[PDB]
């Protein structure tokens, strides 16, 4: 038929897991070439790929596409979250947690990473609840 | 030693500069940047404690405490 | 404890995964054959591919990228072997005796009727560019139910094309696929082989389906809030039914008989590469190869670590034995086998293996095949007489003698010198304090006389420091040179100082001499260059300085830079 099938998500997914990354970045751009543009999966394990190699800044702005296509998803306004964990902005990055923590509830990490994220500010006692709340949740 | 964390920072990022070689202030800019915790710098200032000097100890113990970040939780 | 090498080809071009592979009868006699769902040498047209002895039998073109394969029984209608499923894109084609029929389709879930209404206010003539482009930003923004396969490009299309497509954007009929990512087998109606099998299937609507032999409408239906890309079940019917699935969320979904969401979850640290269940404990392959292990329930049992990359997880199942084992198909090369918590044995002979089966091929009973990374093939064949040992030697940490105490051997010239310090050694200390305190002294008074004179390119008020250089181009005649400004502050912007170098003249011009630096933001290093134009061949010293804006003319960080001498 015309438009696109649109979805081929199940292979990169295979190569990301066998760590695979020169195969992995063909498909990716195989893919977003193969649809008019926007695809989602294609960004985001691209964004994944460098995030293994260091390039945070890299992984950051396309963290920030992925934040666009759909933001009802608590998984990318938590993954970007961690992006900014690691570049060591760290109190930017406690309220896009909050924001993450505010469109889900009962999430087991999102209670975490504000945990550790304020031991490396010298906030303590509203820490040690935190991870309180982490551990109740899942333990770990 | 004594606190100038700031002041410190800036010294080892003008020996990096003199020096293109020599593995120590590359080594010794990703322990003062690792304990306030931006692991993007240093990754790339323990990247040259690499390549500048391999068989290190205490960079093949910090760039696998790195890589652990790197990946997931 | 041995194989025998039963071929060996590594002349091949079979890429596939472990999923696609299978073992069955395609033409209901006693061989069974294997069949493999090829998928390119570089990314290539899906080719069908089975095989028949050492080599290939029947080949043929695929629609599109295949999925999985399964082999599925009708009724009590025939003896002959269960007939071939092969999963591809929003449409199985099942495959008995090589013939294509029944392109079963997807059941087309419709989109919210919020997009319905710009589905039928524009097929009318009554479309606008504006406030179609408006009205598309309430329905995402607020609450999704996107279906963004279609809907986003049904949305994407901009002022020219969709004044243009007045009639045939709304003349898209849109079909709502989505496509199948994996696909198993499960006995129906009891867990004897005997009764038909039950097909499942998850995809891409993070929904697992399940199907009916001959009939292919649906079973049931289950929900899951992530897409599955790894499941199996353990298979019983009608009293009780476990299914469990991984994702790709990193965690374990497992699902009861008739309930329809997920009563028992449990997670790992990140993405299963596969999962692989025993008689009653449950195996998972974790990337960071930690390979796990999970009750019915689900709890956490044993971990074995292994010192690669897990690349392959398959089950191992003799039917003589009844040894229930799990490969592990690692990246450098090697097969570790293993039960409950014991290596069984291992395989080190070819290069990286990405497909690997276990089961009957043809006429013996015990085959393990397994296939190159490149697209080769290497077949082994178990022996009647091998039983799987342990067969594990009492590896120990440290039974090499690479380095006994490695000190430094201490001559006749220091067990001298110890003698000269125990006698004569209470004229020794005094001798060193009233020389070292000349030396702080010595210090001190050069220490001062530069201080004052500010020559240290280090400073406290005003927080930067000085380095400066020569450059590459800076040769000859003409003569480059550079100077590196940055602030050591956080939230401190020092404000707009003057630098400028006084300097004993020689023959050069430097026909700026005095500068405006700018604002200097925290954290930012400044490249600022100048031009020497020497005329003949001298060197002497300059001295750079920088002030304060105004009022203190005690220039801190001045910088006696000493030159080159150029030709």
């Amino acid at each position: 038929e015309f438009p696109i099938l649109e979805k081929q998500n199940w292979l990169i997914h295979l190569h990301y897991i066998r760590k695979d990354y020169e195969a992995c970045k063909a498909v990716i751009k195989e893919q977003l070439q193969e649809t008019q543009g926007l695809c989602e999966y294609a960004i985001y394990v691209q964004a994944l790929i460098f995030r293994l190699e260091g390039n945070i800044q890299e992984s950051l702005e396309l963290f920030q596409t992925c934040a666009v296509l759909s933001p009802q998803s608590a998984d990318n306004l938590k993954q970007v979250a961690r992006s900014l964990f690691l570049l060591g902005k760290h109190k930017a990055a406690i309220e896009v947690y909050n924001e993450a923590a505010k469109l889900n509830q009962k999430d087991w990490e999102i209670s975490h990473n504000l945990g550790v994220c304020y031991i490396y500010l010298k906030q303590f006692n509203k820490a040690q609840d935190q991870l309180h709340n982490a551990l109740n949740l899942n333990r770990h | 030693r004594k606190g100038h964390v700031e002041q410190a920072r800036a010294l080892l990022q003008t020996a990096s500069s003199l020096a293109p070689h020599m593995y120590e202030p590359h080594f010794n800019f990703a322990t003062i940047s690792d304990k306030i915790g931006d692991l993007q710098r240093s990754y790339v200032a323990a990247q040259k404690s690499e390549a500048a000097f391999p068989d290190h100890v205490d960079t093949q113990h910090l760039i696998k405490q790195l890589r652990q970040h790197f990946a997931m939780l | 404890s041995k194989w025998l090498d039963a071929h060996y080809d590594p002349m091949a071009n079979i890429h596939t995964f472990s999923a696609c592979l299978a073992l069955a009868d395609l033409h209901g006699d006693g061989e069974y054959k294997l069949v493999v769902g090829d998928l390119g040498p570089g990314g290539q047209q899906p080719r069908l591919k089975v095989l028949k002895g050492p080599l290939v039998m029947t080949e043929s073109p695929l629609p599109a990228l295949p999925a999985a394969a399964a082999t599925f029984l009708m009724e009590q209608h025939e003896p002959r072997t269960p007939a071939l499923a092969l999963a591809s894109g929003p449409c199985v084609y099942v495959y008995k005796n090589l013939r294509p029929y029944f392109k079963f389709s997807l059941p087309q879930l419709p989109p919210n009727p919020l997009e319905q209404d710009l589905w039928n206010q524009a097929k009318e003539d009554r479309i606008d560019p504006l406030t179609l482009k408006e009205m598309l930003e309430s329905i995402r923004e607020t609450a999704e139910e996107p279906l963004s396969i279609q809907s986003l490009r049904f949305l994407q299309l901009e002022l020219s094309e969709m004044e243009a497509f007045v009639n045939q954007h709304k003349s898209n009929s849109i079909k709502r696929q989505t496509v199948i990512t994996t696909m198993t087998t499960l006995k129906k109606n009891l867990a004897d082989e005997d009764a038909v099998s039950c097909l499942v299937l998850g995809t891409e609507n993070k929904e697992l389906l399940v199907l009916d032999p001959e009939a292919f409408t649906i079973l049931a239906k289950m929900s899951l809030p992530s897409v599955p890309v790894f499941l199996e079940v353990s298979g019983q019917f009608d009293v009780e039914f476990r299914l469990a699935a991984a994702c790709r969320n990193g965690n374990i979904y497992i699902l009861r008989r008739d309930s329809k969401h997920p009563k028992y979850c449990i997670e790992l640290s990140a993405q299963p590469v596969g999962l692989i269940r025993v008689h009653k404990v449950l195996v998972v392959g974790s990337t960071q190869d930690s390979l796990h292990g999970f009750t019915h329930k689900g709890k956490k049992l044993w971990t074995v670590q292994m010192p690669a990359a897990i690349l392959t997880m398959n089950l191992l199942e003799q039917h003589s034995r009844g040894l229930q084992a799990v490969m592990a198909g690692l990246a450098n090369g090697e097969v570790r086998i293993y039960r409950d918590k014991a290596l069984l044995n291992v395989i080190h002979t070819p290069d990286a293996v990405t497909s690997l089966c276990f089961g009957r091929y043809g006429r013996e009973d015990n085959t393990l095949i397994m296939t190159t990374r490149g697209g080769g093939l290497i077949i082994k064949i178990l022996k009647r007489t091998a039983v799987f040992v342990e067969g594990g030697s009492e590896v120990g940490p440290p039974p090499a003698q690479a380095m006994k105490l490695n000190v430094p051997r201490k001559t006749r010239l220091y067990v001298d010198q110890t003698l000269r310090e125990r006698e004569a050694g209470t004229a020794m200390h005094r001798a060193f304090q009233t020389d070292l305190y000349l030396l702080r002294l010595r210090a001190a008074r050069a220490y001062l006389q530069a201080l004052e004179s500010s020559l240290s390119p280090l400073s406290t008020t005003a927080r930067e420091p000085l380095k400066l250089h020569a450059v590459v181009q800076g040769l000859g005649p003409t003569f480059k040179l550079t100077l590196h400004l940055q602030n050591t502050s956080t939230t401190r912007p020092v404000l707009g100082l003057l630098v400028c170098f006084l300097y004993n003249e020689a023959l050069y011009s430097l026909p700026r001499a005095f500068f405006k630096v700018p604002l200097l933001v925290p954290g930012l290093n400044y490249p600022l260059e100048t031009f020497v134009e020497s005329l003949s061949n001298k060197g002497i010293s300059d001295i750079i300085k920088v002030l304060v804006l105004r009022e203190g003319q005690s220039a801190p960080l001045l910088s006696a830079h000493v030159n080159m001498p150029g030709s």
